[PDB]
């Protein structure tokens, strides 16, 4: 008759997990290499996916922490003394403008909350509430997008969470300054409904529930084959 | 003057009026509902565990140095206690140690009887490690030594370091008693269960060590007994074991 | 019942040639807690009492010449002799003492090739 | 005024954070049926156990069906296994084992149900024997009888429940433990044969369900070993 | 009849002690030279060991302070102007993943609390509670690991405290930046049981209690030899 | 708003610190017997004192046994030493001295117990003499008698207790002090011989125990000098 407090939904699902690692440069190059983008979802990290897909419906708040580490870049014309690096982190709600390049107008939109962060301080954090039209997120959706019974199968538009975009505020004239971003994601005030059997087959697609047939368990020698045995000894005489 | 004790209805012992030392101040007792990290309620065998188990006598001579017994290993082959040790997995019990000498008024000497909890011991070769056969026999006393041991896997047995690396003169810090043949002839020590977990395996853990060390050597005259017999008796108190039945 | 199979035939080789033999056991003979292999290679002089060569498959018996070396871990068990002799005529078994019953091997005669 | 642990990011910390989207009103919650408050609720549900996983039946539905043959089986063993959920090949893929695999420490009592899928005109007996953690599995019927056993008659009754208890030296077992022959065994023996009238099939099936009892404890949450790949999907 | 308040367990055992000094580089080299590791134990500093081994059982909380000092490294291609150095300190609980190299995945695990620290501020501090399965730490353990009466003697698995791992967050392109770490350890809320006689022989091994035989005291001239004497003088006439 | 001592790390400071592992429930404590609340409890325990450490007995058990010879010793001295625990070679390795060595300042009264290990048929007397800090040790029996003395008879009584007091100019002595011939002396003299009947051994032994009295004070904790090496083990 010992405690069960560690098996509750809160203590089971509120563990921070690293869900994205990206890199971006601070100088000339291909524009797509000068910013980092991520669409918020729980279907790309298999370890977190297996935990969220024990329940059919979920309702939680998001807490996102960004760890940013920058270093100098080898080449010619190295910077002898740089003041400090500042980074801009922008959260785009569902339906907001999304940048197609760095130094775009969407970076200065008043509907997108942004964080300006200087090197040396504590990691930046933000919290997003339960932002959806429906009354819950749904891990499994059996249905179509249009009512013609045709379209994308298994896609629901009621569980969009937005995007995260990170770039360098500074304009650098001497040298390049590569930076690396890590995203830590955590649910809070979690509520879950309608439990489901955990998955057996390995994941094959982030968008689908497709699978390969897998054996229901691990093989055994015989039906009456108990595990191994013990040799004769002082107790067994 | 004399008192008789009958434990288990099968054992009889005789004692005289002497001082008794109750461990660290506490008395052995069963496990209450407060402390536990398991589920199955312990079974409590007391019909046969609580009886006097008299170990073999030893001979105290002029050039002897001392002896030690490891508990609870010393009662491995001792009747029903050994059966409970073998059959069960977890266990807890306190003990009552009686030590009695048989010397006339013409002998002389002085003994120290201690109960050291968790008496980890070193090795003769500081690089190697001890083995389980050199630490303790089943129910036979392991002797100390006057000089330095030189084995490979043998416990260092210089008496004045007590095998633990500490001065033998400071062993009085533990529960102890003095048997001075001039005045006293017996000692009694009641030792409770001391550990950091409520239950542990009997064969894995050595709960404590009983050490008998003479500080004043035995002396006598030519026409006298060459030795003095020492008798040690153990009676387990408040033994517990895990449960073997479904919830 | 747990048994073991020796080589299909005898050594049937010349005198003075190193011989290698194997014993195929029908089940595991290693106790993982102690990492001990419970099997021994035996030898019986015709008309006298038998006597093994190496026990535990890694500890040669005291008094046995250095020619015999037993090996083999798990189900397999082998043995090697770097100098076969004409006066070592016997029947070679690979007996197991792991659990009841203590079954013997299959037999191996030291035949004549000279 | 500023302690050494003042300006760090500890991934298991619980502090309040600024809201990214204030002035936003979330949708009020409705009453969806089936709310889960604990994972133990997912473990107290009976789930069919694949006892007959003999490498020809792992990729088939024959894994779950324990075969009971007629004819004349003198005293042969029907089935037998070891009581170690989470680690035994039999239990590690059921609901109970897969919940237990998430936790480094666990303890409690396990409930077993046996159901006889056979003709309503079939009659017979079986002997269900349970041996404690420190013992050996029975080798014949007589040894099984002398231990802890129950005689199950498939004429009077159709299902037999058996609650395997928890007697352990410590208070928490581990999934990653090397404690074979120290976990307990459950075997089933032919007390008599299976007797049928003319017209009924001579062979039947037994189905086994395993689940949680009232009391369990779990500690030290950790990653499951069933998922292997650390790659990110796309 | 003066005070005894200075001899209490709290005032006797709650003194901070330097228990580890290490160094690590910030640039290319052998990977084992790019991070610092330490397994938390009280058996390597003999002065602190002699104090903890007056009692058989202990129960306390750990307070750990890290002092980090960095300097430039001689060579070619010296950095003309570097923004700031940031350090990552990670505490691994017993049973958590342990890095085998720098820039590993275990550095980003969500179960390992970490501190990110910038040069110039106050030293970083953390506090670990009494983290163990049993109800006390045990300085002396007479027994084995397995019940077969064989294995490692004197080892208990109930007094593991984890590991501490320190590395450089920044990626440095110009030059090397060696750094030095000092660890200060302190017990709090100490409780002790079952006092023991203090050790006489010198320590020989951190893992064992092995020793060499040593004399019980210092030699004296004679049994009735009082210490020295005084010459005749005005008082002695 | 910001004092000069605002942003420093003083190694003897007591401030609260952030918890590395919140949301973690520690194991409740049990009742282990023998809890220590003060180091003085380790000092109020009698410990045998190695009086006879004459360079042939330091590496032997003969260090502790004070020899009492029979024959005819007229008025010779049995033993003698100086009362300075922590610094005298006799006391610095006992429990009291080794506790005192940790503290720079200390003061109190020291209790001595003498026990006669000899035949129950042996009879004799001894004279125990104590001289104050400023005096000289007695040279013969008559000088010892005229001072502070106690006559101990080993026929009527077996053990003799003697509580050496503390009279000092200041209120705290020091371990690292050069105060020889200013600490006090204790000597034992042959008041008569040792008389035994035919059959008893003619020579005996005295054992000496030293410990703390009710009142002590210790100040200024510091490192012990007994440990020498500053090297780290492995």
């Amino acid at each position: 008759y010992h405690s069960r407090t560690e098996s509750s939904i809160e203590n089971f699902l509120c563990r921070a997990a690293c869900v994205y690692i990206a890199t971006y440069a601070s100088a000339g190059g291909t524009p797509t290499e000068r910013y980092a983008s991520w669409r918020i979802n729980t279907r790309q990290m298999v370890q977190l996916r297996r935990k969220f897909e024990l329940f059919t419906y979920l309702r939680f708040d998001m807490e996102i922490t960004f760890v940013i580490t920058s270093t100098q870049d080898p080449g010619t014309q190295l910077a002898q003394d740089m003041p400090v690096l500042t980074h801009q982190i922008m959260y785009i709600p569902p339906g907001g403008p999304v940048p197609n390049s760095a130094t775009d107008f969407a970076w200065q939109s008043s509907t997108n909350p942004s964080i300006f962060w200087t090197e040396g301080c504590a990691p930046a954090r933000m919290s997003v509430p339960f932002i959806s039209i429906g009354n819950a997120y749904s891990n499994f959706y059996d249905g179509w997008s249009h009512f013609t019974q045709e379209g994308v199968y298994g896609f629901n538009s009621l569980n969009n969470m937005g995007h995260i975009y990170v770039r360098h505020v500074n304009e650098q004239s001497l040298g390049v300054s590569t930076s690396t971003l890590r995203v830590y994601f955590k649910p809070k005030h979690v509520r879950a409904w309608v439990p489901r059997p955990p998955r057996l087959s390995p994941y094959v697609k982030s968008s689908n529930v497709n699978f390969k047939p897998t054996a229901v368990t691990t093989e055994r020698k015989d039906i009456n084959d108990v595990g191994t045995l013990r040799p004769v000894g002082y107790t067994n005489h | 003057r004399v008192r008789s004790i009958t434990l288990g209805n099968s054992t009889i012992t005789t004692q005289e009026c002497a001082n008794v030392v109750v461990g660290y101040g506490v008395w052995p007792s069963y496990l209450q509902d407060n402390e536990a990290t398991a589920e199955d309620q312990p079974t409590q065998p007391d019909v046969a565990t609580c009886r006097f188990y008299t170990l073999d006598s030893i001979q105290w001579q002029k050039e002897s140095d001392g002896w030690w017994w490891k508990f609870p290993e010393a009662l491995k082959n001792m009747g029903l206690f050994g059966q409970n040790m073998e059959y069960h997995y977890l266990g807890r019990s306190g003990y009552t140690i009686h030590v009695q000498c048989n010397a006339s008024k013409f002998h002389q000497g002085c003994l120290l009887v201690v109960c050291v909890p968790e008496a980890e011991m070193g090795c003769s070769d500081v690089e190697r490690e001890v083995v389980a056969a050199s630490l303790s026999s089943e129910d036979t006393a392991k002797s100390f030594s006057r000089t330095e041991s030189n084995g490979q896997h043998t416990v260092q047995t210089v008496v004045y370091n007590a095998g633990m690396g500490v001065g033998v003169g400071n062993l009085t810090i533990f529960p102890h008693q003095w048997i001075n043949l001039r005045t006293n002839n017996s000692a009694t020590i009641v030792m409770p269960y001391i550990n950091s977990v409520p239950m542990d395996n009997m064969f894995r853990h050595y709960n404590f060590t009983l050490m008998i060390i003479p500080f004043a050597k035995l002396e006598y005259t030519e026409q006298a007994s060459n030795y003095v017999p020492i008798t040690v008796t153990v009676a387990p108190m408040c033994a517990e074991y895990n449960g073997l039945r479904l919830a | 019942y747990i048994e073991a199979s020796q080589s299909p035939s005898s050594l049937a080789v010349s005198v003075g040639e190193k011989v290698t033999m194997s014993c195929k056991s029908s089940q595991s003979l290693l106790y993982s807690s102690n990492q001990k292999n419970y099997l021994a290679w035996f030898q019986q002089k015709p008309g006298q009492s038998p006597k093994l060569l190496i026990y535990w498959a890694s500890t040669r018996e005291s008094g046995v010449p250095d020619r015999f070396t037993g090996s083999g871990s798990g189900t397999d068990f082998t043995l090697t002799i770097s100098s076969v002799k004409a006066e070592d005529l016997a029947v070679y078994y690979c007996q197991q003492y792991y659990s009841y019953p203590y079954t013997f091997g299959g037999g191996t005669k030291l035949k004549i090739k000279r | 005024m500023l302690t050494p642990g003042s300006n760090q990011f500890l991934t298991s910390d619980d502090f309040q954070s600024p809201s990214a989207m204030p002035q936003f009103d979330v949708t009020p919650e409705m009453k969806i049926p089936g709310e889960v408050h604990n994972l133990m609720e997912i473990a107290e549900v009976d789930s069919v156990v694949p006892v007959n996983n003999t490498k020809e039946n792992i990729n088939s539905m024959e894994a779950y069906r324990i075969p009971v043959t007629g004819g004349d089986q003198l005293h042969t063993q029907v089935f037998g296994f070891q009581m170690q959920p989470g680690l035994n090949s039999v239990f590690k893929r059921t609901l109970l084992g897969e919940i237990l695999n998430y936790y480094a420490h666990w303890s409690g009592s396990v409930k077993l149900t046996f159901v006889f899928c056979g003709s309503a005109m079939a009659t017979g007996k079986f002997l269900l024997a349970y041996s404690p953690p420190g013992a050996s599995p029975p080798q014949n019927r007589k040894q099984a009888m002398l231990g802890t056993h129950v005689i199950w008659d498939v004429g009077l009754q159709s299902s037999c429940v058996l609650c395997i208890p928890w007697i352990s030296q410590t208070h928490y077992r581990l999934v990653q433990q090397d404690e074979y022959t120290s976990a307990g065994y459950v075997t089933c023996w032919y007390q008599t044969g299976l007797i049928v009238p003319p017209g009924a099939p001579p062979s039947c099936t037994i189905l086994c369900f395993a689940s949680a009892c009232n009391d369990f404890s779990v500690r030290n949450l950790r990653d499951t070993p069933f998922i292997e790949q650390t790659q990110l999907l796309q």
